[PDB]
């Protein structure tokens, strides 16, 4: 079903804009909002991982030298 | 740009010959390249640089 | 009550963080509410008045421009935004009493899914 | 009810039609006749070490021989068949006191 | 022609060599993890073994 | 209007199924980079099958030839190394952006409402990939192959009274032997065709309602045709997908594989290290940590059940992890486990790791039994969290 | 290592020559996709709506 | 008298295709 | 009070501010980048 | 109506194109049995895929094994034969049911407007069976089969220029041999779902306007639904071609072939008489008649030329034979000529079979040189018979 | 000809039946044919015009 | 009608699978 609209929208040319240099504009602020939003995911998806693996490693070597004469 | 525009842009069929040329030469230019690269950084180590090659008794 | 907020903090915490998520695109928690993903919904929306269909059909449509363009409402907008403001959820629960009311009398439904 | 009678009657072979060759296509992949023509003999075998296996061949089907020691078997003869999930002693399994024979192929998978 | 067998089938190879079968070398730099380290350290690898 | 004369071909009855299914087709306007790997799958379907076609031409389905035969494709044919690298790593781009596209599915809810469907049959595509690619992997006939092709089709035997009979009906004989390649062979030219129906299937199921879009909600009043602009910019993600996979081919051909394969199939010696590919690893590791035949199998099975049910779950009416906290974190944690579960697989069985696969494959199915609680429990936020 | 894999050094140079190649062609895709794109993330939307 | 014209270019491209798919260098 | 647009339709401007996250505009009247 | 609640199930989205183009679709009332081929048609493309692919679980397609391993099928497949004799026998029912399907065409003038996409189409269609069906003919690696791989693959040497390049790059190798067999084996499982796509486009060609009938007049106001009365009536010949195809593969499983391609391929003796199947002997005639290699080549692109343009040929408004008396006896004079062309084909190379197929021939390309005369001439025939 | 045919007798034995039970089928299909037709071919169709 | 028809339905299933799988000899 059609949605019925009341908007105004006014647009510019493509030949009259700069196309590339928005990419690194105001990259430290980027930087900023992808960790600040992010920090919580990364932890969750990046701990679980490391932690098992570091401790599996450490298992494995205390049974090493626990075989060993 | 507005010159080149003016002779390789301003028919399509034009435009891809154009975009047939600059196919063909870039792949060739590039090819060449690679291989002087490769050259320049094997020095020594070719088939053609044995010494002994053709010696084989 | 445990997702009272104001009786557990973690409740209060969620609140904050789902307010503030909403705020930064100027969306109502009910602008979440598809009438794609139920048929009571499309129904309470149809039974909304044409003012708060039109102000919700605008403020999805400036959020997915800011979506698109990577950018959240500037801060002035967004301290005059109202993102627990509710327009929808009376109406729903109304519609969803009346189906209850249809079954429970052996009724057919007013209105059903298609079948994808 | 008079049309319904002559209807059954050429379902029935419509029936069987679609199970005779639905039946077709799926024996078609069982063992062929020379796959089954090689699936009986018999070899013999040799000596070994007193504590080491050799691997010999059948159909498909490695088999295992394994001469045990005297505190092989005394380990081999001290497991409860309680606690054992298919509860079976040494002595059964084994025809001669110390040469262990068995196919050499996981029952798991 | 391909480079010739030096015995006649796997059989005459284990025989030759005490039951082993020596493999077949084409692509045994592929068939080992760290293949040419592998075969390097192999090779060069024969020692005393530990006490 | 009255079509007295032509207007736009694009509009004609020639073209105007494919116009409104791939030009005209209205999209929303805010899609990110992750709904670009539809597409990319669909590229790694074709490449498959056309790489395929050309490696058959010189392929023989003899236990005799085939090792041979895939040596003389490396060594002997033009571009073969070519040919033959870009179906091996090939399978292993395609699991890859199917894996992606799975994911955004499972992190934006885009299962839900009224798009459960479409993630049926992309339920199925996934099953029909899984034993396309098994049984590819088999033709090489290397140890890997040999000794995967026999468990796998030992796993029939955990039926209790007719396992047996299933195991030898899908060998032909007693044994993993000749008739298993030549029927493997056929199944493997076979599947990769119902693969191409089934996804026509899922994206004319998926076009009844359109696309989900990154904020879950009604996209009506800010859609797009989808070219040019999403052919743009799915074109920039094919770019790239072709730097990774040329990555993959040229310089490091052989990583995302195991030297065992290199050797020809064994019936005697069994490998001491025995793993599936990469991309089966999970499933591998989820049935290892049953101490049980029929328990393991079981497991398999339900994982797909879990993932069929899922859209069917009764659920809040929010869809996207960007405004469902707990749901994001959750799925953050299941990203996790599943990389646990794969790198699991590829250990021996032993300590520590058999308590680590348990307590994985736990945390899996955890997943899918709290999903829906969280969907119970949430229906009552908007009461409880009032302006 | 040469037996195992003959075509080595074939399969390097194509891969030098097509990655560079692939990556001009990345630039030139995201910027003929940003082009498409900036009529429409730099437009000026007007609506009714406040809260 | 453009679409003499435009034949003669697509014919153009089509040669300069035709000498790029094969490149008959070395038959020429 | 009069609704935005409303009053954009009303009121022509000649003085358009375009969005600048993404993309800045040449000065106008420049030459296209065709 | 507003659909609130669901009607019928077939009206629903998840059925309502099948309902719409295999269901309800409108059919002329008047159509008969001649117009219940093209079902025909798409059931032996199904019979040969099932049975190829069952086929291809046994079949290896090597020099040293092709031939053994098609007697391994005859003789050791638990069902071998009956796959076999089904595929091979199922080739020949598919060309009769095509042959009927395009005579039907050709009498009622199916070919003509709005139709002429859905007859070009069939062209394609055709050519697709005669390359897929002569491929598969090699894969027994017979006498025969090698011999009329090594006559169709030298056919590029017509080519001045490159025609020694294609015929080595067609052959992979300066002669027919294991490159030869393995890549017809690739190309001929492939084939088929092309021809199943094909077909596909063809039905929705034909349904954007419908069928035509044996009147060859409008018809939208006796239009009826297609199930269920035109499904009993092609059941009715699915059960007769059933019988038809029965007593083939039961009573006469060889007399379709030749005797020669159980002799295993011989590249040293030739067959003196080395013959291709009978639904390739009519262009196998037009080839022969010709004198000029070049010039047979010709001739058989010029008989696909003549097809495909057919229905463009300006002609009258009339479409039936029923009303078109003259075109009705060119009709039945082409057909006595296409089986005496193909009995022609049969016979070998020596007068006075030289001569006839060349008038053969000749009267086959006549059929389309006149049928546009006729056209122009009887557009005057409603101005010349009067009241 | 038993070496070179070794099915005959089961295929034979499988004609026969099959003949038999499609023929059976063939009879059933033409009743269910004309008895669906029946309605339409039976009908009396009234109309005004003559020429 | 909906106890009847599944006794039904499962009575036909039973029947089918007795008629296509046909293991006259594992009555055992
Ligand atoms: C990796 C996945 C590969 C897929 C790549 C495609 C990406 C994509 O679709 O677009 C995303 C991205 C942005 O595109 P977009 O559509 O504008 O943005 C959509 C996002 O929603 C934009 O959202 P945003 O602005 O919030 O940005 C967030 C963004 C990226 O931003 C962030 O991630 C920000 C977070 C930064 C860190 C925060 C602080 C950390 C906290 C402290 C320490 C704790 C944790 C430690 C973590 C440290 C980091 C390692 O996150 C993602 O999009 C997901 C990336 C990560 C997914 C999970 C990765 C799992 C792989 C394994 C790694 C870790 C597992 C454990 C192993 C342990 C060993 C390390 O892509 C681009 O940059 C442009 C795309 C151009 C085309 C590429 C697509 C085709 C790819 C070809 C196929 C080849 C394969
Ligand atoms: C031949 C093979 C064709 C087999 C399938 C034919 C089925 C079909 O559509 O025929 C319509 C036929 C009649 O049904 P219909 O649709 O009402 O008839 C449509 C006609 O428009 C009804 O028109 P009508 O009432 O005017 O009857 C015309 C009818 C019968 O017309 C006549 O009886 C004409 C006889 C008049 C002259 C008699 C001689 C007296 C004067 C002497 C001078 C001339 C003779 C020269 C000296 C001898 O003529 C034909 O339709 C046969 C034309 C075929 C010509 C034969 C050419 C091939 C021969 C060489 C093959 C090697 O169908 C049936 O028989 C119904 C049974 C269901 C069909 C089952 C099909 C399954 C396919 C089986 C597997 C494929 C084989
Ligand atoms: C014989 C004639 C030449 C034949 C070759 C024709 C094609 C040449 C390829 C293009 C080369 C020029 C590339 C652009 C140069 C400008 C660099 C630049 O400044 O970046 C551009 C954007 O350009 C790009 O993004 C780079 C795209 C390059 C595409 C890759 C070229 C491919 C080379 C092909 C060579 C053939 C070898 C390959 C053969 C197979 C900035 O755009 P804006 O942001 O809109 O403006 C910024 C404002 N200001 C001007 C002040 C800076
Ligand atoms: C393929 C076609 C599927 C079968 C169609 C079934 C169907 O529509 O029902 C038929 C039934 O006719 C059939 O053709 C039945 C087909 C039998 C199917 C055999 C089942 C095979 C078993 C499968 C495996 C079982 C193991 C699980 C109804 O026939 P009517 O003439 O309408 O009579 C019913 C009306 N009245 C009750 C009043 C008499
Ligand atoms: C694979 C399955 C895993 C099984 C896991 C075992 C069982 C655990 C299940 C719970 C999931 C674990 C992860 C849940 C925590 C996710 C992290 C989180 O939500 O913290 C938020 C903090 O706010 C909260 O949500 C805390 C709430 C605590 C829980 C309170 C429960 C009451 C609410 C019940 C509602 C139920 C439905 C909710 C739907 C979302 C994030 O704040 P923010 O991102 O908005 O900004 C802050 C940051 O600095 C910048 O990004
Ligand atoms: C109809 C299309 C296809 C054909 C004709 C085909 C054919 C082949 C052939 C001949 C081989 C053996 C040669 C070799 O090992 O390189 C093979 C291997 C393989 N195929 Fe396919 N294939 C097709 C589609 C697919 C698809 C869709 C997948 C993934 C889902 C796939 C995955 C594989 C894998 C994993 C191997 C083993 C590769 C290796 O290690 O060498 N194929 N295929
Ligand atoms: C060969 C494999 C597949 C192909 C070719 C394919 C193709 C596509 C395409 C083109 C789209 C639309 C564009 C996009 O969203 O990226 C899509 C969407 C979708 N697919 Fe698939 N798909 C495949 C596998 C799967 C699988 C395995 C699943 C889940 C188990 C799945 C579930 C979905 C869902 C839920 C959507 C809707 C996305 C949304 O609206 O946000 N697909 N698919
Ligand atoms: C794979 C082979 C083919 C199949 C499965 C097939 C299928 C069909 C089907 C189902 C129809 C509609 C029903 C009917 O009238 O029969 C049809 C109509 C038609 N087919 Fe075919 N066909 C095939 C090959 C051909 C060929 C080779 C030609 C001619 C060159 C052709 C020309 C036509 C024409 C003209 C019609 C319209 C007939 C009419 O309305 O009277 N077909 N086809
Ligand atoms: C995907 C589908 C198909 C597959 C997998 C397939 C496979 C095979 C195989 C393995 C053979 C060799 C064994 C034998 O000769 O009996 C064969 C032979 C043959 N096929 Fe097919 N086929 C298919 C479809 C078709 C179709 C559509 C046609 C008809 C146009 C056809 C015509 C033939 C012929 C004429 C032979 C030679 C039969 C003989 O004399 O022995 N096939 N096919
Ligand atoms: C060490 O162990 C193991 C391997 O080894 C190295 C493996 O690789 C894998 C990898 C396998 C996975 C993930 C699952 C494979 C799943 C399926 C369903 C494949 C089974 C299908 C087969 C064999 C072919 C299907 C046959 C058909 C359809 C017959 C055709 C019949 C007709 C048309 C009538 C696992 C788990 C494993 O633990
Ligand atoms: C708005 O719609 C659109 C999308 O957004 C939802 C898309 O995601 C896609 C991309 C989707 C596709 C096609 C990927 C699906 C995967 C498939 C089907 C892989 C199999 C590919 C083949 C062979 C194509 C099958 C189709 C036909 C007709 C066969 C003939 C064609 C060929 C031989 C290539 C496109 C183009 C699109 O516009
Ligand atoms: S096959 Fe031995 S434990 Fe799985």
């Amino acid at each position: 079903q059609p949605v019925k609209l009341k908007a105004v929208v006014y647009a510019l040319s493509p030949f009259q804009q700069k196309i590339m240099t928005g990419l690194w504009k105001d990259l430290p602020e980027k930087i900023h909002h992808k960790v600040s939003e992010n920090w919580i995911s990364a932890t969750l998806l990046v701990t679980p991982v490391v932690g098992t693996y570091w401790y599996a490693q450490y298992f494995k070597e205390q049974e090493k030298l626990e075989h060993r004469f | 740009f507005e010159g080149f525009y003016k002779l390789i842009m301003r028919r399509n069929s034009v435009y891809v010959t154009f975009i047939i040329a600059g196919a063909f030469f870039g792949e060739r230019a590039v090819d060449y390249g690679v291989h002087k690269l490769w050259e320049r950084n094997n020095v020594g180590k070719r088939y053609e640089d044995i010494s002994v090659l053709g010696q084989r008794p | 009550r445990l997702v009272d907020p104001r009786k557990n903090f973690l409740a209060r915490m969620h609140m904050k963080s789902v307010s503030n998520r909403l705020r930064r695109y100027g969306l109502r928690y009910d602008d979440l509410y598809d009438p794609l993903y139920d048929l009571d919904i499309k129904e309470a929306l149809n039974r909304l008045p044409r003012e708060i269909v039109d102000a919700r059909n605008q403020r999805l449509m400036r959020a997915m421009d800011l979506s698109m363009k990577h950018e959240y409402l500037p801060d002035n907008l967004q301290a005059v935004q109202t993102p627990f403001r509710s327009y929808l959820q009376d109406m729903l629960a109304l519609v969803k009493r009346e189906r209850a009311e249809r079954e429970a009398l052996g009724a057919l439904p007013l209105y059903q899914r298609t079948i994808p | 009810a008079f049309a319904y009678f002559v209807l059954s009657g050429g379902r029935f072979v419509y029936a069987s039609v679609l199970r005779l060759l639905v039946l077709k296509l799926i024996v078609s992949m069982s063992a062929s006749k020379d796959v089954l023509a090689l699936a009986s003999l018999e070899v013999d075998l040799g000596s070994i070490e007193p504590g080491t296996t050799v691997t010999v061949k059948w159909r498909g089907k490695p088999v295992f021989i394994r001469r045990r020691t005297e505190d092989d078997i005394k380990l081999a003869n001290s497991v409860d068949v309680g606690s054992l999930r298919d509860p079976q002693e040494d002595s059964v399994r084994v025809k001669n006191p110390e040469w262990l024979v068995v196919v050499g192929v996981c029952t798991h998978l | 022609d391909r480079l010739p067998e030096p015995y006649s089938n796997e059989s005459a190879a284990r025989f030759a060599n005490g039951g082993a079968y020596p493999p077949d070398l084409s692509l045994v730099t592929k068939a080992r993890h760290n293949g040419q380290n592998y075969v390097f350290a192999l090779l060069t690898g024969y020692r005393d073994p530990p006490a | 209007t009255i079509r007295n004369q032509r207007f736009s071909l694009l509009k004609q009855p020639i073209s105007s199924t494919l116009n409104q299914h791939l030009v005209d087709y209205p999209t929303p306007s805010n899609l990110s980079y992750w709904w670009g790997f539809g597409s990319l799958a669909g590229i790694c379907l074709v490449i498959q099958i056309v790489t395929g076609v050309f490696l058959a031409m010189h392929y023989t389905p003899h236990v005799d030839l085939a090792f041979n035969s895939v040596e003389h494709i490396m060594r002997d044919v033009e571009g073969g190394w070519l040919l033959r690298y870009m179906h091996a790593n090939g399978a292993s781009m395609f699991f890859i952006v199917v894996y992606l596209h799975i994911f955004r599915g499972l992190y934006y809810a885009s299962y839900s409402s009224p798009r459960e469907f479409v993630w049926c049959l992309g339920v199925v595509i996934f099953l029909l990939m899984i034993v396309t690619a098994f049984i590819g992997y088999v033709l090489p006939w290397g140890q890997m192959s040999f000794w995967g092709a026999t468990v796998i089709t030992s796993l029939a035997s955990a039926i209790p009274v007719v396992g047996d009979t299933i195991v030898t009906w899908l060998w032909g004989g007693f044994s993993v032997d000749n008739a298993t390649l030549n029927r493997f062979f056929s199944l493997h030219y076979l599947l990769p065709f119902i693969l191409v129906g089934a996804s026509l299937l899922h994206l004319a199921a998926l076009h009844q309602y359109g696309s989900n879009n990154p904020l879950g909600v009604h996209s009506e009043m800010d859609k797009i045709a989808f070219y040019p602009y999403f052919y743009v910019k799915d074109l920039v993600g094919w770019v790239a997908f072709a730097i990774f996979f040329s990555i993959w081919i040229f310089y490091a051909p052989n990583v995302l594989g195991h030297p065992d394969n290199y050797i020809p199939a064994n019936p005697m010696s069994t490998p001491p290290h025995i793993v599936p590919e990469w991309y089966f690893l999970p499933i591998y590791a989820i049935l290892r940590s049953i101490p049980d035949k029929a328990g393991g199998v079981a497991a398999i099975a339900l994982v797909f059940i879990c993932l069929l049910a899922l859209p069917f779950f009764k659920s809040m009416y929010v869809r996207s992890s960007s405004f469902r906290p707990i749901y994001q974190g959750m799925f953050w944690l299941l990203l996790a486990d599943c990389l646990l579960l794969g790198w699991i697989g590829c250990q021996p069985v032993e300590a520590p790791f058999v308590t680590i696969g348990q307590i994985s494959s736990l945390v899996f199915f955890l997943f899918f039994a709290i999903t829906p609680i969280l969907g119970r429990v949430g229906r009552g936020i908007p009461n409880s969290y009032t302006d | 290592s040469w037996a195992a894999e003959p075509e080595m050094e074939e399969r390097k140079l194509m891969g030098f020559k097509w990655i560079f190649l692939l990556s001009l062609a990345l630039l030139q895709a995201a910027y003929y996709r940003r082009l498409k794109w900036s009529v429409l993330k730099s437009r000026k939307l007007v609506l009714d709506v406040v809260n | 008298t453009i679409d003499i014209q435009a034949a003669a270019g697509w014919g153009i491209a089509a040669a300069a295709g035709a000498i790029w798919v094969v490149q008959p260098f070395g038959w020429i | 009070e009069v609704p935005a647009t409303v009053e954009a339709v009303k009121t022509p401007n000649s003085k358009i501010v375009y969005d600048d996250h993404n993309h800045e505009r040449y000065p106008p009247g420049d030459p296209s980048k065709r």
